[PDB]
DNA sequence: TCTGACACGTGCCTGGAGACTAGGGAGTAATCCCCTTGGCGGTTAAAACGCGGGGGACAGCGCGTACGTGCGTTTAAGCGGTGCTAGAGCTGTCTACGACCAATTGAGCGGCCTCGCGACCGGGATTCTGAT
DNA sequence: ATCAGAATCCCGGTCGCGAGGCCGCTCAATTGGTCGTAGACAGCTCTAGCACCGCTTAAACGCACGTACGCGCTGTCCCCCGCGTTTTAACCGCCAAGGGGATTACTCCCTAGTCTCCAGGCACGTGTCAGA
């Protein structure tokens, strides 16, 4: 309860390595994401995100779909969308979300 | 020189406030005067009783794998210790529920 | 314009960090330990006042507090609680 | 504003649930009216004392502390609302 | 069709409701009852929500304790079902006239 | 030396029963009853004075304590027999 | 010129004032507080004494003893309720036999 | 010879002892029991006579009330004799257990 | 020293107490249960009486100490100087 | 008849009463906002009915245990004396202790805001009974 | 006894409101000094617990005997439980008013507090009468 890191998307406490935001203008812990959330949301992994020097947290690029950020955008809550994207052939919900906007 | 003031609870080595307890005793019209060792004793006793109830309630919550005590974890911590149960035998606890207890007569036969 | 009221939540929480360093307490349970403290305080203080009045004394002292704790608290509690208070009092003597 | 026939709102399933929490397994069909009467008497006493405290406070509202004091006067100290 | 033997759901309900903590009486009927009773003693009264909640909590605790005593009185008489005479005996012994 | 309510209870007894005396043991029982009731009512009046943030015990506190302890007809009667004295004190 | 005479009571009022002040129930005691308290005490004592005297008269006795007081309290409903948890020395008990016990 | 049926003398003493008002336990054995019990709290105690008398009055009143409640419990279970289970039930319901 | 004085509460004394209570038949095992109950009650009262006496630094247990000890348990006793 | 427990009589203080005072507790106007009172529409879960039948309350009967009643034996509770002394009351002295009071300073109370916990569903074991 | 309806954890997905902390004041706890008296300690006295001795003699105590009643066994209706169907009012989310709990600013008069004097209960002492 005093040691674990909390992911931005899932907002739970667990023992796992989490990525960091390299944006100098980035503030707070919102640059930290856990593998199970980001791999299900955008197709990125912990290793590549850690190794990339210019990698930014999904809030930094503006592609964060967390409920807090989703509400900051003035639009509704996503909920669970992985299986909907899978039924539509989309590997990640972000491509599904981008396709939904296009349609 | 008036050296830096230290709370009387620190001199007593306590966590409950001896000074506030002194004020409560004096303003609660219990007696015309109150000594210097009355607030210390009363504060220590209240601290100890709270410590025991919290000891029991933390375990009662841990066996429920919860990280935030609720009223329930007090009742299970009270009605299971015989002495604490005796001390608080005429007290109801809001949202406290009751211990699971089914009489052996009602249990299914065979 | 504040209606600020005293409550033992500053201590009921702070003594919880000395007995269960990684366990919380709900605001519905802080308002129960608050009442427990405010009830036991009144019980012991009333008994001490009665004891002082019986002996025609006007000063509530640690003897009346000790006797009240001995009268109300049952069993090992009264044997343990007293042993706490005395320590505090004797520590108070050393300042 | 006035109300009438509200003790029947203490339903038979609600009384059965209160008995189930009390550990009883079988319930006679005649204990529902008995429990309604007992509850009404208990409520009458406590509410009378609480409204007495409220009247002494020169207040038109009944607060939680009045109820807590009314219960404490009957040896039914309540923790959680004080 | 599957049909539980009588009394099975009684123990199931006993376990379920002894596990929980919420109030068993619906809030609106109890609020109406409290207002109806208090209207006699004083008129045009007002209740804090905390007042009604505290009254309800006390009433449920009292009724649960009385039902435990009634169940003990029932078991004493070599019975399983609680009857009004058990409630009467428990209230007479407890001193509640 | 020692004080009691012997004279006053004897006066009340002679008022209510001109031809009835009282025994010493029963007299002590009446003393204990008067002390117990006085303690109860004074303590309850003190509690009401504390609850409402009042530093003075007045006739209202005694009246409400009487209404709180005394049951049924004993309350409504006693209140009527209490205020009747106080208003008399007002007339002096 | 005593305080009882002004209030028209036979119970003391100055003594009740002294017992209210010396018993640290409150810091201040009002003017009419001892008067009201003494009147209520007088009323309760008068009721108890009337009941006990009637019981003694029905007992063919001249002096009131603890048995008469016990009968008077235990027969009057309101006085019994006011004194429900009090024991009277040599007061005895109300003679009562359960119906099933009888032949 | 003349022989009362069982239970007649029972009612006779029931009426005789609810009519009477004196103490029913002998003074000396109760005083000895009081002294022995108090020996375990403070050594070489002394007792005022009124203290032992008050203790006897309180103990007798307590036992008479307990026996009243026990008789009620026994009657509830369709019985005439009082058994230990009735005393246990009365003490449990009264809050003593 | 004093011992086994609880047997001094004889069987006929318990019989008289029960008859005053209003019972007509008594089981044979009632006497031991009553002796145990009386011993527990006596210990509970005497403990507090001796505590009150010790608080006053006295070697004599007065009647008023017993009166206070009985009052503590909600068993107020009249007629002994209370 | 006789037992004394209770009914007054009378000194005698010693707590109560009368005058006067000053200071602080508490009515009273004067808002203010907040948190109690309503309407109002769905809707969903929860109360209400109905019905079959199974387990349980209730009465009866019979045999045997255990308790009440009585009688003769015993034995210690109760009563009355008689010294004896521990200790409970009471008083006097005077000292340590707590109240009252002016600075003054930090501990705790209110608002804030964000982080972690305690919730919801959604498929898969995992028990949990019932009849065979 | 094994298999199948049925209820229930269980562990993955999310989300959402509250609970730890954190900063700013402000109210009260702390320091220090002065002063009055409450309780502690030392003698003195008288009371009333406590220990013993005898002596009746009611009360406890063993045994005997009979029978009342507690207790297990059968029946036998019948009342409550479980489940399916329907329906209906609680619950939730909104808005909409305004009544009154709460908080200052007087300011007035009620009550400790002091002093002086005095008569109402208390204790010692009998004496007629309940009543054991
Ligand atoms: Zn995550
Ligand atoms: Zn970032
Ligand atoms: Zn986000």
């Amino acid at each position: 309860r005093s040691l674990g890191s909390t992911c931005h998307q899932c907002r739970q406490k667990t023992i796992d390595t989490k990525t960091n935001c390299r944006n100098p203008d980035c503030w707070g812990v919102r640059g930290q994401f856990c593998g199970p959330c980001l791999r299900n949301r955008y197709g990125e992994e912990v290793r590549d995100a850690l190794l990339d020097p210019n990698w930014h947290c999904p809030p930094c690029r503006g592609i964060c779909n967390c409920s807090f950020c989703r509400q900051r955008d003035g639009r509704s809550a996503t909920g669970v969308l992985v299986y909907l994207a899978k039924y539509h052939g989309f590997g990640n919900v972000h491509a599904y979300l981008k396709s939904l906007k296009q349609e | 020189a008036r050296a830096k003031a230290k709370t009387r609870s620190s001199r007593a080595g306590l966590q409950f406030p001896v000074g506030r307890v002194h004020r409560l005793l004096r303003k609660g019209n219990y007696s015309e005067r109150v000594g210097a060792g009355a607030p210390v004793y009363l504060a220590a006793v209240l601290e100890y009783l709270t410590a025991e109830i919290l000891e029991l309630a933390g375990n009662a919550a841990r066996d429920n794998k919860k990280t935030r005590i609720i009223p329930r974890h007090l009742q299970l911590a009270i009605r299971n210790d015989e002495e604490l149960n005796k001390l608080l035998g005429r007290v109801t606890i809001a949202q406290g529920g009751v211990l699971p207890n089914i009489q052996a007569v009602l249990l299914p036969k065979k | 314009k504040r209606s600020r009221k005293e409550s033992y939540s500053v201590y009921v929480y702070k003594v919880l960090k000395q007995v269960h360093p990684d366990t919380g307490i709900s605001s519905k349970a802080m308002g129960i330990m608050n009442s427990f403290v405010n009830d036991i305080f009144e019980r012991i203080a009333g008994e001490a006042s009665r004891l002082a009045h019986y002996n025609k004394r006007s000063t509530i002292t640690s003897r009346e507090i000790q006797t009240a704790v001995r009268l109300l608290l049952p069993g090992e509690l009264a044997k343990h609680a007293v042993s706490e208070g005395t320590k505090a009092v004797t520590k108070y003597t050393s300042a | 504003k006035v109300l009438r026939d509200n003790i029947q709102g203490i339903t038979k399933p609600a009384i059965r649930r209160l008995a189930r929490r009390g550990g009883v397994k079988r319930i006679s069909g005649l204990i529902y009216e008995e429990t309604r009467g007992v509850l009404k008497v208990f409520l009458e006493n406590v509410i009378r004392d609480a409204v007495t405290y409220t009247e002494h406070a020169k207040r038109k509202t009944v607060t939680a502390m009045d109820v807590v004091y009314a219960l404490k006067r009957q040896g039914r100290t309540l923790y959680g609302f004080g | 069709p599957h049909r539980y033997r009588p009394g099975t759901v009684a123990l199931r309900e006993i376990r379920r409701y002894q596990k929980s903590t919420e109030l068993l009486i619906r809030k609106l009927p109890f609020q109406r009852l409290v207002r109806e009773i208090a209207q006699d003693f004083k008129t045009d009264l007002r209740f804090q929500s905390s007042a009604v909640m505290a009254l309800q909590e006390a009433c449920e605790a009292y009724l649960v304790g009385l039902f435990e005593d009634t169940n003990l009185c029932a078991i004493h008489a070599k019975r399983v079902t609680i009857m009004p005479k058990d409630i009467q005996l428990a209230r007479r012994i407890r001193g509640e006239r």
